């Protein structure tokens, strides 16, 4: 549909300039070998990857975290703004614990991908832009993830879950609300990007070093 | 015999990507098992002029999609320094949807990429390697990290890089989730700290790109080809698919197909013979196909009849009114809402556009309100042509090929599947009264 | 030789910071950096 | 000399290099079209209205920010031109508010005076408008969003004329607003510049709001003396 989300920021008890956030002193290292890796007279350039850390520290962003990262970085605190709110990998508002994310683009779309959300909206009760009461999950579409010769598939927090059925999605959350961890990668007894069943090409192990190397050189 | 007619078998002794499926060992010791960082050091020392001409007599061009012949394109930045530092930057964003063909050459034979970002700097005397990569891929981001690091100890990258005397240092760079950011100067404007939105050509990244400085943007594939190309010989790459079409490709074959899969297969295999071999068929049959992308969702589709004999390369697509692009295939069966199908890639493209400039900004989310009328026939016939004028006013307006990729899916759809969207509207129509 | 086994198993226990410390454990290697001549755009 | 020859229209120019499609056209008195373009900031080229035909060339480019090259002839006039403008226009207007009436941008309007100049007659748009929640930036300048043609040229002003870095873009696509992203006034002794600059009703001047229409004030050229600067 929409975007829903507002690009505008309004003052609130849990999110004001007085929210306390600070970077640990390992993130304030990590900070430095980011800084170091671009040319000096440039160091706006590092304002993607320093945020995010700080999304990685705190969960999300608040308005205190992206003044933190304009102070750090000597940049206008409008730029870090305008970084924030264009890239959608950013959490200006707090998410669940598990963020789960369903490609719905086209490609994942044929591969019934609505079988994928609707049993995800049943297994958690809660709907496409809503987080659970115990705030463990937090459920969204996203397009395209680079996946879709895996299709369907889910993120979950920096992990890919591809070849999904409803029932291993449902055994992937209720697994993941145990307290342990699911290992990613297809769900289907491919591990791979390879043809379903056969291994159609690459069955011969590959050649040596030095094989088909022109003569000169 | 030459002049070869027939092409889509080769066997996998000519394979440049022979860890596609990850059955191997992607780190350092496999990948020189596997023949990769071979004779580096005397390629580098070959010459920058040598490696521009084995790739320009390769023919190889661009497999980000615009098939650009890249010799010309790298030796583009083969001019004297002025002060400025040289970069590269390897792109990849792989934000087509359909598309994933990057993201296994990253997580799984990550030492090409970094080999290829050597040899490419050397060619254009770049400083540096910056490889910006996905957000999302975090996983693949952490395995290049490794590889990265491998190669640092080994002396392979660095200070005297294999021993050449001349440095280059490799960076990784992430997005985070735009898929403009693909398009090469909104992905350098991302690197300099500000919003993916692309500048306007000229000037062109070799006169001013990244911090200002002169700049090649390559695929990740056009640079992971670089190192086979200049070792194997170049002249042996140009033997493969059809004059200005040569050598191989890697295809992503999804959607309505038994066995989707990520293969790789010589350029100018005929369509059918692809989606048979590899991916098993259409399902419910090949008699059960209806309509194929070909390049991924920013290419026009074509019916049946088109794919029964066409050829899987830049000129024969464009003489299809289709293009090769990512070469991705997604296929629909008879089964499928085809107008539901254009009307998501709609979708998609209004919430990927940056918003800059007016046609795209405008037109685009003009053209998603108007499919998603379509799809339920709300809608009158001489809106059709309307909307095929609004495509054709936001086409070759805009600054980026953001809008001609959201254009050319509408203008295929009309082109091809017209009497479906009439026979909703009608139904619509005699529906509601 | 053999195709029966996946070998990118490594990215099963990665953390939220293995990336960043990758380039901290690589910010040793690095050549220093060339200087624009000014400490920022705005000096 | 180092002068080069261009053609506007078949007349032949002599101009600097560096010199874009807009200087050698306005050299014969040709003002091309524009929304973005401000000769004091700059240049953008997002709007698109400037985009101009080169003889010879399949495609349209902006005439803002691109130099001539030697040899061209630019035909501000043609066919393509003038269906380049009507669909920038129409897009510029597609999600515009019906709001001329009670704008007090009414006869001062680039927007109005390049649609009627420019632009076609009717509309073809069959869906609903986009609406943006107003920003408060102070009780000098009046702030109506929904009039905003993302020009970006509030912005470029604040960062390079005034120095102050607080006007920004957030969101992406159609739901890219200009603003500060949050309530914080745009304090500058130049502040008020904004309110000119902005080719539409989106800046406003407040204490001026709904006192008079363009048409019906007399002009009077005079001197500052407020301070020494004259
Ligand atoms: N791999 C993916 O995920 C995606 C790929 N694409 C593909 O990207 C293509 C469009 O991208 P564009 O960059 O706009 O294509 P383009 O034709 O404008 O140029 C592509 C490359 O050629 C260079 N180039 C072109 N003309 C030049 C000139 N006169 N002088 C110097 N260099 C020149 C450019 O520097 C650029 O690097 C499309 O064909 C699309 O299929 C689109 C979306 C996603
Ligand atoms: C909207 C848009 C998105 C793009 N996304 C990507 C991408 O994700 N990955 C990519 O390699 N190229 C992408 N491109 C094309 C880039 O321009 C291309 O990769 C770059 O020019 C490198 O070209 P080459 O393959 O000839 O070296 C995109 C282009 C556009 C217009
Ligand atoms: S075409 Fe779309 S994505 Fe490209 S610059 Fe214009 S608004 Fe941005
Ligand atoms: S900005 Fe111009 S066109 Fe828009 S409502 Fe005001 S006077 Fe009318
Ligand atoms: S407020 Fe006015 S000057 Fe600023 S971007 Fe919008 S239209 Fe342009
Ligand atoms: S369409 Fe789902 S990952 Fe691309
Ligand atoms: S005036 Fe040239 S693009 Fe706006
Ligand atoms: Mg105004």
């Amino acid at each position: 549909g929409a975007g829903g989300a507002l690009f505008v920021h309004r003052d609130t008890p849990e999110n004001n300039p007085d929210t306390p956030f600070d970077f640990t002193p390992e993130n304030y290292k990590r900070i430095e070998a980011i800084v170091k890796n671009y040319p000096e007279g440039h160091k706006a350039a590092a304002v993607l990857p320093v945020l995010d850390l700080a999304q990685r520290q705190n969960g999300w962003l608040p308005i205190s975290a992206m003044n933190k990262v304009a102070e750090i970085l000597q940049v206008p605190p409008m730029r870090v703004y305008e970084v924030a709110t264009f890239y959608t990998m950013y959490n200006r508002k707090p998410v669940g614990k598990y963020h789960i994310q369903v490609c719905t683009t086209t490609p994942c779309m044929l591969r019934n991908s609505d079988s994928i959300l609707e049993a995800i909206q049943k297994k958690l009760g809660i709907k496409v832009g809503e987080t659970t009461p115990d705030k463990l999950f937090t459920l969204i579409e996203v397009e395209c993830l680079g996946a879709c010769v895996n299709a369907p598939m889910v993120q979950i927090n920096d992990n890919y879950y591809e070849d999904l059925t409803p029932k291993d999605i449902e055994e992937i959350i209720d697994e993941l609300k145990a307290g342990k961890i699911p290992k990613p990668g297809p769900r289907s007894g491919r591990f791979s990007c390879e043809p379903a069943g056969g291994l159609t090409s690459l069955t011969e192990p590959p050649k040596g070093p030095g094989f088909g190397v022109q003569a000169g050189l | 015999a030459p002049k070869k007619t027939s092409f889509g078998s080769l066997k996998d002794e000519d394979r440049i990507f022979t860890n596609l499926y990850g059955r191997h060992d992607w780190r350092l010791k496999g990948a020189q098992s596997r023949g990769d960082w071979y004779k580096t050091k005397e390629i580098l020392l070959k010459g920058p002029d040598w490696i521009l001409g084995e790739v320009k007599t390769s023919g190889l061009r661009g497999r980000g999609g615009a098939g650009f012949p890249t010799g010309l394109k790298w030796s583009f930045m083969n001019k004297p320094s002025d002060g400025r530092p040289k970069y590269l930057v390897v792109n990849a964003d792989e934000g087509e949807p359909g598309t994933c063909k990057d993201r296994e050459i990253i997580r799984h034979d990550p030492h090409k990429l970094v080999e290829g970002c050597l040899v490419g700097g050397r060619a254009m005397g770049a400083r540096a390697a910056y490889i910006y990569i996905r957000g999302e891929f975090y996983n693949e981001a952490s395995n290049l990290q490794v590889a990265i690091r491998e190669a640092y100890e080994a002396g392979l990258i660095g200070k005297n890089a294999c021993g050449s005397g001349y440095d280059f240092d490799v960076f990784v760079v992430r997005g985070a989730g735009a898929y403009i950011c693909g398009e090469e100067t909104a992905l350098i404007e991302s690197i300099e700290g500000k919003q993916g939105k692309p500048r306007l050509k000229p000037p062109f990244p070799a006169d001013v790109g990244v911090f200002g400085c002169p700049t090649t943007v390559a695929n990740v594939e056009t640079v992971a080809v670089s190192p086979t190309i200049c070792r194997r010989g170049g002249a042996w790459f140009a033997s493969f698919g059809r004059e200005r079409n040569s050598g191989t490709k890697l295809f992503n074959i999804s959607g309505h197909v038994n066995h989707p899969c990520t293969v790789e297969e010589e350029m100018s295999v005929p369509l059918k013979e692809l989606i048979e071999k590899h991916a098993g068929g259409v399902i419910g049959g090949w008699d059960n196909l209806l309509a194929v992308i070909p390049g991924g969702s920013s290419t026009p589709l074509i019916p049946k009849s088109v794919c029964e004999t066409v050829l899987m390369d830049f000129d024969a697509l464009v003489q299809a009114q289709t293009g090769l692009g990512t070469a991705a295939v997604i296929v629909m069966d008879r089964s499928t809402d085809i107008v539901k199908a254009i009307a998501r890639l709609i979708e998609f493209y209004k919430h990927e556009s940056c918003g800059q400039c007016t046609p795209c900004r405008e037109g685009v989310d003009w053209m998603n309100k108007v499919m998603a009328r379509f799809v339920k026939g709300d809608a009158r016939p001489a809106e059709i042509d309307s909307l095929w004028e609004i495509s054709k006013q936001i086409e070759g307006h805009t600054i980026c090929a953001l809008g001609d990729g959201a254009a050319w899916p509408v203008q295929g759809l009309i082109r091809h599947f017209r009497p479906e969207l009439e026979e909703r509207m009608q139904q619509f129509a005699l529906q509601h009264q | 030789f053999d195709n029966s086994t996946y070998r990118n198993l490594q990215h099963h226990e990665y953390s939220t910071y293995t990336f960043l410390d990758l380039n901290v454990e690589l910010s040793k290697f690095r050549m220093p950096q060339p200087s624009s001549g000014r400490q920022s755009p705005r000096h | 000399s180092n002068l080069i020859e261009v053609f506007v229209d078949g007349q032949s120019v002599m101009v600097e290099p560096g010199t874009t499609v807009l200087q050698a056209c306005e050299k014969v008195g040709m003002q091309i079209p524009r929304f973005c373009y401000h000769e004091r900031l700059s240049v953008a080229g997002n709007c698109r209205m400037c985009l101009v035909e080169i003889e010879k060339a399949p495609k349209v480019v902006a005439a803002c920010a691109m130099p001539v090259m030697k040899g061209w002839n630019i035909l501000t006039n043609s066919e393509k031109s003038k269906k380049a403008r009507e669909g920038v226009m129409e897009f510029l207007l597609a999600n515009h508010p019906l709001d001329c009436p009670i704008c007090d941008q009414g006869g001062e309007c680039d927007l109005q005076d390049q649609s009627m100049m420019f632009g076609s007659d009717r509309s073809r748009f069959l869906e609903g408008k986009r609406a943006v929640e107003d920003k408060n930036i102070g009780p000098l300048v009046k702030t109506i969003m929904t009039r905003c043609i993302q020009c970006t040229r509030c912005i470029r002003f604040a960062s390079e004329i005034a120095g102050v870095d607080d006007l920004g873009t957030t969101g992406r696509g159609n739901d890219m607003q200009v603003g500060t992203y949050i309530e914080k006034m745009f304090m500058s002794e130049l502040s008020g510049n904004i309110i000119d600059i902005c080719p539409v009703g989106a800046l406003t001047s407040k204490p001026y709001a709904f006192t008079a229409r363009p048409w019906e004030t007399r002009k009077t050229e005079s001197i500052d003396v407020m301070d020494a600067v004259g």
